[PDB]
């Protein structure tokens, strides 16, 4: 019933069973005095198990005793997660005192089946205009986050955090893939100071752990955000929930250095053989139920500026909308700082959102284009030898501009102007209005971070 | 004991049997809880296999037993209209598939001798394909473009086109997200073309096992019409999903690699699928069907899809199946986000069988109009750095223009074989010279209104029968000159 | 005045469209390399 | 004695003999209660053979019966081949009945000696403009097509048959190794109701075939076309037999499929240690001695578009005439998509073509070479900024770029338009004039598929 | 304050032991865990808070925090910073200061190049003035 | 005088006899030894003193002296002299001639490229004239 190590070579060691019982695959592990546990990954001849340690090896000798706990690693879920620090065991590293919930589920779980998808697509409403006009979202889709630092990735994360509970209802689950340590606890405390904190779950993965750690973090994010998902009130109903994942390239790192680790045939360009299907593992668990659904947004990095590099194109495949954050506009003083011409999405089609909606999102993009295209010439000739038409549009294209930016509720603390959830209707009425050019005569500084639409009216009647 | 084993290793699903000293190759192998496998390779010792479900389940020192069949799967007509996996078992819940007959998923084509060459038109509504790169029964044609390109719409407007000509379809979803296959299940049952479909399913979450083996299961279903003096149509959505598989498969097997990491046997596994799609003798249907069925001939038309990197249509497995298939269509990401929309990109996609496929209207009203696009796209590529030129060059380039502009269509628009007729008429004979390069979508859309509001007994012989005269040019002559004045676009 | 105005502004954008073709082309080139250094000291080390 | 199979796995075979009775080596071997056969590769000690099955491993197990012919594969020959088809291991299968021959012969044997070994002859005119200027021909030598998957190599392969092989008095044998079987069913009712299939023989092997098949159907027809060129009727009368091989490059990879099975360690590119080797084996056979002649065509295919693969830069040296296609002129509309540089033949000799030919042949080269040179300037500045000389360069290299394309009897189908054959002195006649300085007024949309060049003249007032 | 004066080296000598130890080899013949290895070397520059630096000490310190200041120094061959090493090793620095060949010719001796030499803490690290 | 055709076949001859003898191979599957392979055998074309003519011939001939001239052959892909055999021959020889398919196709009938072209001898080993 119990084992004993027989090879120690950096973190693959080597279990003996018994005859009979053998883990299965994924099984964890306990090693008896030592606080380490230990996962299965290949079962060999005469009872031997492959495993991974997921803490350190210093200090492990041959013929230590093992406990099976005969299931996948278990985490904690329920509502008492909600504002806590977790690592990849479901440990609180926060030294706030132990979680009080007392049911687990497992972390390795099979998709949903194909009688289960839902029988729809609906949008996702956010409150934030250019993301509901140009890139809407999906129940169930996944979002790819384009964007360095310092344009203000942290704050739209935790306004979207805000946004959704304050609107649906909806929970969050934050799952940090090989971040640094530094920005972790940055992130916490500026949480803690914006008042979100208490309506988020984070699990931590650090940078300086072996890849055990670090490729199997998102599943316990994912888990909870099911549990989540899952749990009805009255009638059912469920509840819609979201999934941060701080970066897509480290999980596919992260299974490359562990499969060479176990030792196996590299695939083209040092990949793992089982990339896709490891990846796809992950990406088919993201769907919207008949009870309820997860939507995940993800930062993915592109080694080398080569899209055709087999990370990013395997995970592009995935990808429904693709979110861009721009330096230049983040410099000419617009928060949030999205790119409106480079910013794509799957769901901007006449027969999911309609036709009008449709029409007014390309009419948009069609004005932002004709001054992009316009803007060097006037920089190269003047502002001068123009018709009308042109400086048209070049001032309807500055109230778009203008217009794409809003305050932002996690912002009230700094500036103490209140935060805005425009709703969807609003911004097509707006939007509309504006390209058939009623509103020609209001001063462009009417149109900046002011939310609505008659907002706009009130602003300019002031001024 | 001689059909009882044990397992002694199991790892990434592929598990090593001791024991089973009686099992032929490709063998099924049941095991316990359902899970059935089959045999890779037959060592002194031992037995490899690969397992078709979850191996997650699977333990050293289980238990296993031999069938005694190869590979099979249900094939029949009381498959049409529902949703299976890669093995023939329903995943759509709406009850099990009475099914009456079994058949060899792997097997041979027919010999040289028992075929017959392709002359029956398969119709899909483009007009880019059915002037340019005609299809037959009995003919594979390859649909090859990138990613977010339109490759899927394709197949599906072609099964939709087969409303009334009378033949079975066959749909393959091989790496594919579950919520799409649902998307496309849905759509297909709006229009009621599943009342003749099938539709196999292997998502992307499924074993590389599963979407290795589908497309021939797929094959195999498609075939039963065939070999019975009646015709079908099989898509596979992604061959290269099933490429990535099979690489997956033999590099966790220890098979030495080559170009791009893929090993050996790569084009023998696209190519004993693709030449099973043939059109054969009366004969063999005689000899097959012993008597019961004469004076028939069946076949079997395929549709792969591979998708490119960049646009690259040099690589390896890109490369290697276009030198498998009877053509190629290629779809360019830099026309489709132009704005037209079936990118149809002549002078690197082709049609083998050529002419024979067509009606003798389209065949002899279509001659050569693809070179002369491809001509044409040299010439304007080129032409940008010349001052003082000839009328030649104007001429060719206006004449390319307005061909490329022609042939724009939108989703779920069918076009009749008249309509593409008169267009291509009127565009050969020169009539549209006049005509400004924009508003021509318009043009020949108000032509075809006018045509078919009057004209209708000329339309209607010509939809029926796919001769033309002296006497039918000459009443097309005559209706486009009428249209041309006191009309509007 | 006005010519080399026209002329220098195609050259800008022929130089830009080849220097994409080139940077395409060296990408492949590049994963090409890596695969065959790879599968080289793959067979070497599994000689010994 | 008997033998007993102890491993299969793919294609390869191998099987346990008695101490003193083990077969030598490519021996025939049959499976009782099976139709498939197997040929000797290897031996290993204990009385084991390693082997390869001719047919399809179907119900095959591990420990069955083997019965040894001791003896190679053998095939019928004769002139009662003539106007049947037939595989690999000689067996017809026209549905025509058995061929009622004795004569066999193995097919396995050595090349010819270095004494009977015989010089050139004439040259042989085939009609095409590009062929019979930069590469000319010769009886009882050897020519090669190198292309790409999609370039026309089966066109002019079938264009060169029908060309060729209709102004000729004698025997002929085409070989199908590892292409489309619909090809194969056009060929032989083309001949068949041509009236042309009494004097031809065929071996297939097609794409839909087991390893086993694909590696030896070449050796068929090159002993029936040594059979044929070595017979002698009385009063000692020749032959003079054409060979048409069709894809060479699948012989070498059915030999890379099978060769890491083999036990072979794998070399550059994954390729087999011994391919050069078997290049030569095989390709030394197809010869014309002194007591005969041999005029063959092969096609070659290159793999992935480069000609720096090892097996297309391997064949290069076993060719007189090497004849080279391109995607990129077969994607400009040209056909035949020669290449004018990088093909070469070793008939292009002042002594052997005469002084005007070579003379012509030159400066059409080093025309086409100069303007190719130039393809960065115009590409980054303008045409204006060259001389008038370059100027004309250009021109004269895309009118003869032009008048290289022609239209084919055979690909009639795909176009309509009737094809065209231009003799080799009006080929001389039209490119010395247009070098000359004439042809300096013609537009060069009036030099495409025309054929002559007085066609040309005629064509200049139409378009 | 410490320096690494080539982490390149012990890169080349950590490849070098694992090699001649049968550890299975990958791109450019590294083993397994090379990410790792400068992974848990350069995360222990930090800065400790007050709480820390009581509990560590036992009372002996109070009101003083910790820190520790890391500068490693990675050489590239002609310019490519692509390869294996300094890839693995820019994603685990806060910033990184690039120092050019042509530069260093052209007459400006430090040859900084402003423009792709960035520090992720900023002006949070400076005084008033 | 002695002229080797191809020195290139003889490589590839000799890494299938290694290979098929179960010896580790290296950069393109290249065994070990093959620049000792390439370099015994040119090492022999050398000019010997009259004094070893007269011990060889033990008196029969003397104030002779004899030499041996070679020139071998090596055929390059695309012109990649960056390869293996290519890289371990250039840096045995006394010398290259090298070949342009440019200047082939140009018109440069005996196309030999001056400049990367070098005779280590030099004006020794010409005629007074
Ligand atoms: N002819 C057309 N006119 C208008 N829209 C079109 C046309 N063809 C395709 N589209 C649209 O363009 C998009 C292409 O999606 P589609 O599923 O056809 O592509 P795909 O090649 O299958 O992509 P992928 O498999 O990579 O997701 C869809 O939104 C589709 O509706
Ligand atoms: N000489 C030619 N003239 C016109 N079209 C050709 C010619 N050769 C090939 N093609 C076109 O290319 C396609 C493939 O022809 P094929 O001879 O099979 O080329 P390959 O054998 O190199 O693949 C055909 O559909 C045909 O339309
Ligand atoms: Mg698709
Ligand atoms: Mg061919």
């Amino acid at each position: 019933s119990s084992g004993r190590i027989i090879q120690i070579i950096g973190a693959v060691i080597d279990v003996e069973f018994e005859r009979t019982s053998v883990p299965k695959i994924y099984d964890a592990l306990q090693v008896d005095g030592t606080e380490t546990t230990l996962e299965v990954q290949q079962q060999l001849g005469d009872g031997v198990v492959r495993t991974i340690a997921m803490g350190s090896t210093e200090g492990l000798k041959r013929g230590l005793t093992v406990t099976s706990t005969n299931a996948p690693i278990s985490v904690p879920v329920g509502t008492a997660t909600l504002g806590r620090i977790m690592d990849v065991l479901g440990r609180p590293i926060d030294e706030a005192g132990p979680v009080a919930t007392e049911e687990r589920l497992p972390i390795h779980r099979q998709a949903p089946s194909y009688a289960e998808q839902a029988a729809s697509t609906d949008l996702l409403e956010t409150g934030i205009k250019v993301i509901d006009l140009l890139c809407p979202f999906a129940k169930g889709g996944k979002v790819g986050l384009f964007g360095g630092a310092g344009v203000g990735k942290t704050v739209n994360m935790m306004e979207l955090i805000n946004n959704i509970a304050k609107a649906h209802s909806g929970l969050s689950v934050f799952a940090g893939v090989g971040e640094r340590t530094r920005e972790g606890n940055d992130f916490y405390h500026e949480m803690k100071d914006s008042n979100v904190l208490d309506k988020v779950a984070m699990v931590y993965g650090q940078m300086n752990e072996p890849p055990g750690n670090r490729l199997r973090v998102a599943l316990t994010g994912l888990t909870m955000a099911e549990y989540f998902r899952d749990e009805k009130d009255e009638n059912g109903k469920g509840r819609d929930v979201l999934l941060f994942v701080d970066n897509i390239y480290r999980y596919t790192l992260a299974g490359t250095e562990v499969s060479a680790l176990l030792g196996r045939m590299p695939s083209a360009v040092g990949y793992q053989p089982t990339l896709a299907e490891e990846m796809g593992v992950l990406q088919e668990r993201i769907t919207s139920t008949k009870s309820g659904s997860i939507t995940s947004i993800q930062a993915v990095y592109v080694p080398a500026d080569d899209l055709t590099d087999p990370s990013p194109a395997t995970t592009f495949a995935h990808l429904d909308a693709t979110v861009v954050l721009s330096r230049d506009i983040a410099s000419s003083g617009i928060y949030p700082a999205i790119d409106p011409l480079d910013s794509t999405s799957r769901q901007l089609d006449p027969l999911v959102v309609g036709q009008e909606h449709y029409e007014i999102a390309r009419a948009v993009q069609n004005v932002l284009q004709r001054y992009k295209e316009l803007k060097d010439i006037i920089a190269i000739l003047g502002m001068d030898e123009l018709a009308e038409e042109d400086k048209l549009v070049v001032y309807r294209a500055r109230k778009i501009q203008r217009f794409f930016s809003q305050p932002f509720h996690v912002a009230e603390v700094f500036t103490g102007a209140p935060g805005k959830l425009v709703p969807l209707k609003e911004t097509i009425r707006g939007f509309k209005g504006l390209l058939a050019g009623e509103y020609d005569h209001i001063p462009e500084q009417a149109f900046y971070m002011v939310g609505g639409i008659d907002e706009v009216i009130a602003k300019a009647e002031k001024l | 004991a001689k059909n009882e084993g044990t397992i002694v290793m199991v790892s990434d699903g592929i598990v090593r049997i001791h024991g089973l000293a009686d099992a032929m190759y490709g063998e099924m192998i049941e095991f316990d809880g359902g899970l059935f496998g089959m045999a890779l390779n037959l060592e002194q010792d031992s037995v490899g296999a690969v397992v078709l479900g979850n191996y997650l389940s699977l333990q050293e020192g289980q238990k296993a037993r031999c069938t005694g069949r190869v590979l099979e799967v249900p094939v029949g007509p009381e498959l049409l209209g529902r949703v299976v996996d890669a093995l023939g078992n329903p995943i759509d819940g709406k009850g099990p598939i009475d099914a009456k007959l079994t058949d060899a998923v792997e097997k041979v084509a027919p010999g040289v001798i028992w075929r017959q060459s392709v002359d029956q038109p398969v119709q899909t509504g483009y007009k880019s394909v059915d002037t340019m790169i005609p299809v037959g029964r009995g003919q594979r044609e390859l649909i090859i473009g990138d990613r977010q390109t339109g490759k899927t719409a394709m197949a599906i407007d072609a099964i939709i086109a087969q409303k009334n000509s009378g033949i079975k379809c066959v749909y393959v979803a091989i790496g594919q997200k579950q919520s799409t296959i649902a998307n496309v299940v849905r759509k297909l049952e709006e229009t009621g073309a599943m009342a003749y479909t099938t539709v196999v399913a292997a998502a992307a979450a499924d074993p590389a096992a599963m979407q290795y083996l589908a497309p021939y299961s797929g094959c195999t279903m498609g075939e039963y019409f065939r070999d019975r003096g009646e015709d079908a149509l099989i898509i596979y959505d992604d061959l290269s999903k099933q490429a990535v598989a099979y690489r997956q498969i033999s590099l966790l097997l220890r098979r030495p690699p080559g170009r791009e990491a893929y090993p050996g046997d790569v084009f023998y596994l696209h190519s004993r699928l693709l030449e099973r799609a043939s059109r054969v003798s009366a004969e063999y249907v005689e000899k097959f069907t012993n008597g019961a069925v004469t004076g028939k001939t069946g076949s079997l038309t395929a549709l792969p899809i591979i998708e490119t990197q960049a646009g690259d249509v040099s690589a390896f497995v890109p490369t290697n199946v276009i030198s498998i298939t009877d053509g190629q269509i290629f779809l360019e990401t830099s026309l489709f986000n132009a704005g037209i929309r079936p990118a149809v990109n002549a002078g690197i996609s082709v049609s083998r069988v050529g002419g024979s496929a067509q009606t003798k209207i389209i065949k002899k009203l279509s001659g050569g109009i693809r070179t002369a696009l491809a001509q044409y796209r040299e010439l304007a590529a080129f032409a940008q750095f010349a001052s003082d030129l000839d009328e030649a060059t104007r001429k060719q380039l206006e004449h390319g223009q307005r061909v490329t502009e022609l042939m724009k269509q939108k989703q779920y628009a069918p076009y009749s074989i008249a309509d593409q007729a008169v267009s291509v008429y009127a565009s050969n004979e020169g009539y549209m010279a006049d005509v400004e390069v924009k508003k021509i979508v318009d043009f020949d859309a108000a032509l075809i209104a006018y045509f078919r509001s009057e004209y209708a007994p000329l339309m209607k012989q010509i939809d029926e029968t796919g001769d033309y005269n002296k006497d039918i040019e000459a009443a097309i002559k005559a209706g486009i000159e009428s249209f041309k004045a006191t009309q509007t676009y | 005045q006005s010519a080399r105005m026209v002329a220098m502004k195609a050259a800008t954008d022929n130089a830009g469209q080849l220097i994409k073709d080139l940077q395409l082309i060296y990408n492949k080139l590049r994963q090409a390399a890596i695969t065959q250094e790879i599968s080289e000291i793959v067979g070497g080390a599994a000689a010994v």
